[PDB]
């Protein structure tokens, strides 16, 4: 932008690798196994409670 | 005039040009039908089965 213009600049340059940006991917994967993981734990402490309950 | 001719009208010439245009249609047909549809692509990233676990507790 100038008083009284305004102008798009490009500049002039081989690109000799291709540019990256971190669009990070959604994915169900990491929640599904951290769902599995707490309902392991919670069946985890359900049997060691169990356990102790049974022998103590 | 010129193309008002019966000789024209079943001209083998043209019957020639017929048959070897759709022969190579025919030959070139698997590669016309060698387009990609990304809805498979779709079908693969969206279709999200239930993933949530009965708990009768």
């Amino acid at each position: 932008l100038m008083n009284g213009l305004k102008m798009r600049m490009f500049s002039l340059a081989r690109q000799q690798a291709p540019k990256i940006v971190h669009k990070p991917v959604l994915s169900p994967i990491p929640e599904h196994l951290r769902l599995v993981k707490n309902v392991a734990q919670v069946q985890i402490d359900m049997l060691k409670l169990l356990n102790a309950q049974a022998a103590k | 005039l010129i193309p008002v001719s019966l000789v024209d009208l079943i001209n083998i010439n043209i019957i020639f040009y017929i048959l070897l245009l759709y022969t190579l249609l025919l030959f070139f047909i698997p590669l016309f039908l060698a387009s990609i549809n990304y809805t498979y692509h779709y079908i693969y990233k969206y279709y999200n089965y239930n993933y949530n676990f009965i708990n009768n507790n």
